[PDB]
């Protein structure tokens, strides 16, 4: 798996592939990677499909009554410190996770939150994880800048999944891509990687190595 | 792995932590902050397992504001130590251990002597002129030993700990991003830009 | 460790040896090993030290108890069946080994308890590290009807036999004596076959040899 | 199959000026049996010099055979000359490491006088990591035994009285008559602390006059 | 031998005034299966040697043949051999501890503990132990398997020490062994009624009890147990 | 051990030796290995020890009660209060029970309960690690409706066997005749039983 | 064939913890399993990337003691060799 | 090994009317020494008490003796005596007996009634070992026992008891890896309490 | 564990290769140089266990003199490549297998080409444009992807290869103190000083 | 264990401690833990006593051989060649070596070769060995110059070993420093820790947290 | 009491190197165990201090295969039950 999720001057953009693999056999190529908490909060999945999104869609219960009690919605902090604590009351239970929870509130600008199995909770304003985190890195420190335009930004997450994609065997299947804004979340659709590799070896050049 | 220094001086304690947040193959973070303010004038610093450092921080961190709300005047830092070192003691033979070491520099304003205190994973405090834990203990001691003094002012303390830290980056394998150094004294906590 | 239980024409002696050790090194040279359960009841274990010693005082104190309760002198049988339950609800993991001996209305019994809650009867019985070489001196020499001199004399020398032949086993025997008419008669150090060799220099320091850096008086 | 037992033996050696002095208990152990009261393990091994191959019995017999052959092929090709202690130290090293993924767990020591005519003694790991010695004690109660000796033999933590720390009690010679009085005590004392010990003390003595015997009774028990 | 299989329990032995006396039961056990009940495990090799072993009976009856053939070889071109020159107990003990050290330092151990007993021609008593992984010594008194423990400290209270050999006569040796034998039979669950003894006499020559029995068994007090506890 | 029951004539003969050891080691050689759980009841301990003696004091205790409250056990009921304990614990037990006794409207009974924890009724029953040796010889001599002496002569023979080629049996072999005449203690030497 | 043991003299006690109530010390906390998809939650599959001296010498396992040993306690051999 | 991976030495002796216990301050993790001043005898009255083993555990024990001699002094208004909190001690020790703490205790006093000398020494779950001469315990209780065995002898006067037990406490830490950087030695008496460092090695 | 890259450009091939030694808690050197000229045109650098590494690159540099010295014409870097394969692979079911992996940066003079083989320590041998051997592959390549032209000047394959080194400096843990790196060409073998 | 060997401009300082060790027992505390392989030549050991003890004496055997076969030193490089591949060849049997193989040759100047059980040969101007390698690298790193003086590069080796020796269970004992000179090497005596460390704290005035 | 298998047919096989031939995978060669005194030569005592996916779904041990058994040999069992 490869999701990644960086801020930038026009909110933050999120972006996994579809890949998911049981061993050598390839389960889907279709699998959905982002939990969609509420329309200002987005989970993004990785590791383990079932922990995440049982335990995802739990939270988005949470939430509700969090808006139904006290009429304001849930701060990323707040989500994202619900979900560390519950994945760590249950560490060395077996839970798989890895979770950018990524959302946009008035009192706290874009953010997002890294959440995964061992409990970890980091504030940060990159992040990749999945097997093709790497992958996803070497794309983004080299070419990531704060003011980035929305289109650019869009690209350049595209282009960081295309990368894990090509070089990790776990990684693959299509891109989906949502644009966090001050207003909410834009999902900016679904990109199958065996269409998206040709036209980006065509119009950057790139991929020189691989024939055609 | 985490560094953390803690040095005693004759006005403040100085206490240094890594930077780096390491998972696996990457580093996540470059910027981590591994300390929590227990109270005005007492500051911990902790390392170890990633969720258990945080977890067991953020719990201290509420218990302890919960006593000085209770009783309406701060801890001392002997009490706040032995606090968590009952916390970590009593935890080692439960179900679930907290792997967290930690650094407890105060400045005790009853006293008037700024503290000190190193307690590992398994319930160990001792009071220290200068403390480290993990590996970085291994390099940093000698030099302590044979640079530091009682009567220090910050600014000398300071200058060890530059020695202790550049030591750390050539000797040691890992690459901890640097250090972020905070200084605990009779004005409260602060943290040093570049020190 | 070595324990010999004796029954004889009129009572049940119970002997042990002196020495505790930890590891190969002797810990106590004079450590009393045989326990009163009641006035007439003495027992003596092997296996985990702290447990015996935990064991014995839980049914010391019980049965001091029920027999107040009762009003009636505590049967040594009595002391068997709450010593072989409690050993058994643990599944053997309180590790105690125990001769149990004493006199009660019913006659003298000798018994022994085993960790996982197992018993027996018996009229000479042994125990510990050293229970092979006492076993062999009470098979060669033990018979019917002892008196009460043949009985002392018959478990002090299995004892001397797994002291003299055991290395977990040395020092001074220890007997406690119960008949049926009359109270226990423990012997201390009933024998002493190994007193210590004395010194051949007197290796008392000259004052002021060891280096002080502080000296301070404690207000206790 | 374990190839390996502990017979629990115990040996010590103290080099004087004109002395060397090989002490070594002749208890023999299995488990918490005592296999004899009186098994020798110290040895006049000629030549003015005393070994004791003490540890595992088998190994140690095993590798005395093996000194004793070679030091008499020695004496054979050097036509019969007198073996020194450093040659007879090099000589067993190379016995020991012959067999270095296999060794001799045996901890063996060799005590005579030096080619100055001044004690000596050499003690040994299973491997080898031959150093020659003042005193060193070996066996089961090394540990019991040694400490003693640093401190009368040594005057290890002995300071002269109302010097404050300052001046040490100044190291002067023992005559061979106070090591064998102060090798009775040490030895009296681990057999009364190690159940290993204490059935019997022997003694040998080398000095310019040759090899000479001492036995004396410890505990038995 | 990784493992033994059918074993022979224990051999027992003391030095007396004028010898030694040497015994073992006539039972091999394939495990806890009393099996073979007709073995015979003192092997005589001479007017003045008796070798007594314990464990493996496979190699029992190897270390049997290697003795047998010690003798074979003792004879040949030995015109003394007869009367001096003859095999010695020490030169039969040193051969068969050579061999069982070889063995073990081989990982491939003959699996025997070996009492060899006898008489040196100067007069001077032989008795000396060897097991499976090479340990020798030598004592008044020797003891195999459960002999070791059972038996033995009743052969030690009648010799405790080398002083005792000549104040320790034919009968008080011969009865202290027959004693130790039955108390075997009484606690080893390995022993036989049945067993072997031979005495071997610096003036006398070796005597060869075989398929002795055991005696005075006391038993009569069993009735009186009639459970446990009550 | 070498426990053994055999139904006759007029009642039930129950046998056992009476070595117990502890690995080579005979920790205890006049040992009685055959409990009285009721009047007319009585059965024997294999296997565990410990385990067999809890469960013999756990089914005197259900005995007496029943008695106190029911009236008289039959042998079918101490055999099936054992049952249900041993199955109940059967993780934890390491218990096999042989249980003898006579009751006037049933004469002599025998119950054997193998390690497993079932229940079954036979003629005769033969337990412990002796009986493997004598499965044999047992089978090709019992009878139905042997007389006492009969019965006797062969349990002596068949524990004679038993002891003569299992080294953890051995000792004095210990009967108990049941019978409407009462119970009687029976002991058999091993110069008695080995040379026969 | 096996000898009997009626009283479990000989009776010897997942791996044992070495040191009985240390949780640090735990089997299943010192080597804790992975997790069912740590293989595509990190790129390598894994969470994560002596004594004695100069001189050769030459403690019991607690899974070859008996039940009522206590590491480091001191206990007598009941029944001998 | 958790009795072995924080070191440290006590050994406690009976003078003719007095008793000495003396430790070392070492506090390290097997190889790395951490601090110089971990005093491992603690005082409950007139009652020492020295614990070596986890220091986790000497800490956790010197806080629940504290609480419970605070209050056994209160609700009893006499303090506890060697004998009293010997008892104690040992049924503290074994109520985890399951979960036992990693320490070997020693007690060391004088009665205040009787004014007997008295020492004792554990194990891990409070086995008594109550001795007339004199107790030892810590990584080098080999080195100890083998040392006070050879020194010692009976009715020794505070000076040569303080002599002797200080001496066997050097040597036997001298030839201990895990123990030194310094000792603590004090002389106890019916009337007074005396606490000596001594100079020794720090290696 | 070792940093060692490879860049085949137009002109040129470009190795580089960290300079720290470590060996367990401590670094023992930092200016280390994990390469060995294998011949005039033709260079190997080798990653792996510290023994040998070094022993297997003396073995293969000894014998690719030896096999100069007799044929008397320098081996074309397909050749070297091939022989190294051959001796890894013939290893891993030996006793003691190299467990090193080798990266051959060669220049043809007959085919006038610069040539890049990675070889891994079971014997894998492929010709790359750019290699790298064990996790610096996992943070590198995606770069070298994005990056890479067949045409570049050695000049701008600097320029990539400072932007691999940094990537790696930046997400890598370990602080593998710099690169060594050295240019294979047809004017033979150089180091860049401060690439 | 600690050894440390430096180069500076007079040369090379070697020094060692000499505790030997058996578990917690310390066996001896006079173990000369630098082996002479030649007037020129000096092997510095530290782990395997066994091990170095013999294998570096077999070493200044074939040291022997060489001189007498081709009449010149042999170098520290051929030396410590030898004994790498020694060792190297003994990989995975359980050899235990340490050895800092320090010496002067005229081709050479002072050269010091680090060689180990793993088969690692690394020539440096600084090295330190054993268990306690790491408090001494934290002395002589922060002291260490190129142009010490003799007096000053002996009592620097000196200072290095004594905080090892204070900081280190297993590294206690004596220092025996060594100075080996253009013209060979020089011994400059042996120095006991429980002299040299109050010594060094009333001259240097440092190790304040220890008392007295 | 075991069913006396007596072609050995049921018979099954340090532990079995799961890819023989291939000795990086050599139990012995994976885990050295190091030497004697490596505790002397490094401070720390130490000179060294999965193909499950996203989706979780339900080859053999050598030990417990016969020894004729190749792993990812065409194999087919002489009896099966």
């Amino acid at each position: 798996t490869t999701t990644l999720a960086f801020r930038f001057q026009g909110g933050i953009i999120v972006a996994v592939d579809s890949r998911a693999t049981a061993g050598n056999w390839v389960a889907s190529q279709t699998v959905k990677k982002v939990i969609e908490i509420n329309p200002f909060l987005l989970g993004t999945m990785a590791g383990g499909a079932a922990d995440c999104q049982f335990w995802e869609t739990w939270l988005g219960s949470q939430c509700r009554l969090h808006e139904l009690r006290e009429k304001e919605r849930i701060s990323v902090a707040a989500a994202s410190k619900i979900l560390s604590n519950l994945v760590y009351q249950y560490k060395g239970a077996g839970l798989s996770m890895g979770t950018m929870i990524c959302g946009y509130t008035r009192k706290e600008g874009p953010t997002i939150y890294y959440v995964d199995s061992d409990g970890t909770r980091l504030k940060g304003d990159i992040f990749c994880v999945g097997s093709g985190q790497t992958f996803a890195y070497g794309v983004l420190d080299s070419n990531y800048k704060w003011d980035l335009s929305v289109e650019d930004a869009l690209y350049l997450g595209k282009r960081s999944i295309l990368a894990a994609a090509h070089r990790d065997a776990y990684s693959g299947g299509s891109v989906n891509l949502y644009h966090v804004t001050e207003d909410g979340w834009i999902y900016h659709g679904n990109h199958d990687v065996g269409e998206l590799f040709w036209k980006v070896k065509e119009e950057e050049g790139s991929f020189n190595n691989v024939i055609g | 792995m985490d560094i953390i220094l803690g040095i005693r001086v004759q006005d403040s304690v100085i206490l240094a932590s890594s930077k780096a947040v390491t998972r696996g193959i990457s580093v996540l973070k470059d910027s981590d902050d591994k300390t929590r303010q227990l109270s005005p004038h007492t500051l911990m610093s902790f390392a170890g397992e990633a969720g258990d450092t945080v977890q067991f921080a953020e719990y201290i961190q509420a218990n302890i504001q919960l006593y000085s709300i209770r009783e309406d005047y701060e801890l001392s830092p002997q009490a706040v130590s032995s606090f968590v070192r009952q916390e970590l003691a009593k935890s080692i033979r439960s179900r679930r251990p907290y792997q967290v070491n930690v650094l407890i520099g105060g400045y005790d304003k009853k006293k008037n002597k700024p503290e000190l205190y190193q307690i590992d994973y398994l319930g160990t405090k001792v009071e220290l002129p200068y403390g480290a834990h993990g590996y970085s203990g291994f390099y940093t001691f000698s030099l302590l030993d044979h640079h530091y003094r009682p009567d220090m002012t910050t600014e000398e303390g300071l200058d060890l700990l530059k020695l202790c830290v550049q030591e750390l980056e050539k000797r040691m394998p890992m690459d901890f991003k640097g250090v972020i150094v905070k200084i605990v004294d009779k004005d409260g906590i602060r943290q040093v830009d570049d020190f | 460790t070595t324990i010999v239980g004796v029954k004889f024409n009129n009572g049940v002696v119970i002997a042990a040896d002196t020495r505790s050790t930890q590891g190969p090194i002797v810990a106590d040279k004079n450590c009393a090993k045989l326990h009163r359960i009641s006035p007439k009841i003495w027992c003596a274990g092997a296996g985990t030290a702290a447990d015996t010693e935990a064991v014995t005082q839980l049914i010391g104190s019980n049965i001091e108890l029920h027999s107040l309760y009762t009003s009636r002198e505590p049967r040594v049988v009595s002391a068997l069946q709450m010593l072989k339950q409690h050993l058994f609800k643990y599944q053997g993991h309180i590790g105690a080994y125990l001769i149990v001996a004493g006199v009660d209305p019913t006659g003298s019994h000798l018994f022994s308890i085993h960790a996982h809650g197992s018993t027996d009867v018996g009229y000479y019985l042994s125990l510990g590290s050293g229970s092979l070489a006492a076993m062999a001196v009470l098979e060669s020499h033990w018979k019917q009807d002892l008196t009460k001199e043949e009985a002392i004399k018959l478990a002090s020398d299995a004892i001397q036999a797994g002291i003299w032949n055991d290395l977990g086993s040395g020092s001074n025997v220890d007997v406690c004596v119960m008949e049926i008419g009359k109270d226990a008669e423990y012997l201390r150090n009933y024998l002493t076959p190994n007193v210590r060799e004395e010194k051949q220099k007197s290796y008392k320091f000259p004052r002021g040899t060891t280096a002080v850096l502080k000296e301070s008086i404690v207000n206790i | 199959f374990n190839p390996y037992g502990d017979n629990g033996g115990t040996i010590l050696g103290i080099a004087g000026e004109d002395f060397a002095v090989l002490a070594g208990d002749t208890r023999n152990i299995t488990d918490y049996s005592i296999n004899s009261r009186y098994e020798p393990k110290v040895f006049d091994c000629g030549d003015n010099i005393v070994m004791s191959a003490n540890g595992f019995a088998a190994d140690g017999d095993a590798l005395v055979k093996r000194f004793k052959n070679s030091v008499k092929w020695y004496h054979f090709d050097h036509n019969d000359k007198k073996l020194s202690i450093n040659s007879a130290a090099r000589n067993i090293q190379h016995l020991l490491y012959g067999k270095r993924f296999f060794p001799y767990y045996v901890h063996t020591i060799i005590a005579g006088l030096d080619e100055d005519g001044k004690g000596a003694v050499y003690s040994f790991d299973p491997v080898g990591s031959y150093e020659r010695e003042q005193c060193r004690a070996g066996g089961a109660a090394a540990s019991l035994i040694m400490p003693f000796l640093d401190n009368q033999v040594n005057f290890k933590n002995q300071y002269e009285p109302g010097t404050n720390g300052k001046v040490k009690k100044p190291l002067k010679y023992l005559s061979v008559e106070e090591v064998i009085k102060l090798v009775r005590d040490s030895f009296t004392s681990a057999t009364e602390r190690h159940i290993q010990v204490g059935d019997g003390l022997e003694i040998l003595i080398v000095t310019k006059d040759g090899v000479r015997k001492e036995f004396y009774e410890l505990k038995r028990d | 031998t990784q493992q033994p299989i059918v074993t022979g329990t224990s051999v027992i032995s003391m030095k007396y005034d004028n010898g030694v006396i040497i015994a073992a039961d006539n039972l091999g056990s394939y495990g806890s299966l009393l099996r073979f009940n007709g073995v015979e495990r003192l092997i005589p090799v001479g007017d003045n040697t008796v070798v007594g072993i314990s464990g493996d009976i496979s190699d029992m009856q190897h270390i049997e043949r290697l003795l047998k053939d010690l003798v074979t070889e003792n004879a040949y071109d030995n015109p003394l051999a007869d009367a001096e020159e003859a095999l010695e107990p020490s030169y039969i003990f040193e051969y068969l501890a050579t061999v069982m050290y070889q063995r073990r330092s081989k990982m491939n151990p003959l699996w025997n503990a070996i009492i060899v007993a006898g008489v040196q021609s100067n007069g001077d008593q032989f008795l000396r132990y060897v097991n499976l992984l090479g340990v020798t010594y030598s004592s008044p008194t020797l003891a195999t398997g459960f002999g070791a423990h059972m038996a033995n400290p009743l052969l030690r209270k009648v010799v405790d020490r080398e002083s005792d050999i000549p104040k320790t006569t034919v009968q008080v040796a011969e009865e202290a062994i027959v004693n130790a034998m039955r108390v075997l039979y009484y606690r080893d669950a390995r022993s036989s009624r049945n067993f072997s003894l031979a005495i071997i006499d610096k003036n006398t020559g070796l005597t060869f009890k075989k398929n002795l029995q055991v005696e005075n068994m006391k038993w009569d007090f069993a009735k009186d147990i009639k459970g446990y506890g009550t | 051990t070498s426990i053994m029951a055999v139904t006759f004539k007029d009642g039930v003969i129950l046998g056992a030796d009476s070595r117990t050891t502890t690995g080579a080691y005979i920790a205890n050689r006049v040992t009685d290995k055959l409990t009285r759980v009721h009047d007319k009841i009585w059965c024997c301990r294999s296997g565990s020890a410990a385990d067999t003696q809890a469960i013999a004091d756990i089914v005197q205790y259900h005995l007496e009660l029943y008695t106190s409250q029911y009236g008289t056990p039959s042998t079918e009921t101490a055999a099936s209060v054992f049952k249900e304990l041993c199955y109940e614990n059967k993780d934890n037990l390491t218990a096999g029970i042989i249980v003898a006794g006579y009751d006037d409207k049933n004469k002599g009974e025998v119950y054997t309960i193998p390690l497993g924890g079932s229940v079954h009724k036979l003629p005769y029953a033969i337990a412990g690690s002796g009986s493997t040796f004598i499965y044999g010889y047992c089978d090709k001599n019992f009878r139905e409706n042997m007389s006492k002496e009969e019965t006797v002569d062969f349990i002596k023979h068949s524990l004679s066997q038993a002891i003569k080629w299992d080294g953890s049996s051995g000792g004095v072999i210990r009967m108990v005749v049941l019978t409407a005449a009462g119970v009687e203690r029976l002991i058999f030497y091993p110069d008695e039983y080995e040379q026969l | 064939p096996k000898f009997d043991d009626e009283y479990q003299a000989q009776a010897r006690q997942a791996p044992l913890n070495p040191y009985p109530g240390l949780t640090v010390t735990e089997p299943s906390f010192a080597n804790p399993a992975g997790g069912y998809a740590d293989g595509d939650l990190y790129p390598v599959g894994t969470s994560h990337p002596s004594q004695g001296g100069m001189i050769f010498d030459p403690a019991p396992r607690r899974e070859d003691m008996p039940p009522g040993w206590m590491p480091g306690s001191k206990y007598d051999e009941p029944f001998g060799p | 090994d958790p009795s072995s991976i924080n070191g440290g030495i006590v050994v406690a002796m009976t003078g003719k009317d007095c008793v000495a216990i003396a430790c070392d301050l070492r506090l390290g993790s097997q190889s790395l020494g951490v601090s110089n001043k971990f005093e491992k005898i603690f005082h409950y009255g007139h009652v020492f008490l020295g614990i070596t083993g986890l220091a986790t555990d000497v800490t956790t024990l010197n806080e629940m003796f504290r609480y419970k001699t605070n209050l056994y002094k209160l609700k009893e208004e006499r303090a506890i005596e060697p004998e009293t909190f010997t008892q104690l001690v040992s049924s503290s020790l074994y109520e985890r007996r399951f979960g036992p703490y990693f320490v070997g205790p020693v007690v060391a006093g004088i009665n205040s009634k009787s004014g007997k000398p008295f020492i004792a020494g554990f194990d891990l779950i409070g086995c008594i070992d109550e001795a007339k001469d004199f107790i030892v315990s810590g990584t080098a209780s080999d080195q100890l026992f083998g040392m006070c065995e050879s020194l010692y002898e009976p009715n020794l006067e505070p000076e040569d008891l303080f002599e002797t037990i200080s001496q066997a406490l050097l040597n036997a830490a001298d030839r201990d890896a895990l123990s030194g950087w310094g000792a603590v030695v004090y002389i106890i008496k019916k009337d007074e309490v005396v606490k000596r460092y001594l100079k020794m090695r720090q290696d």
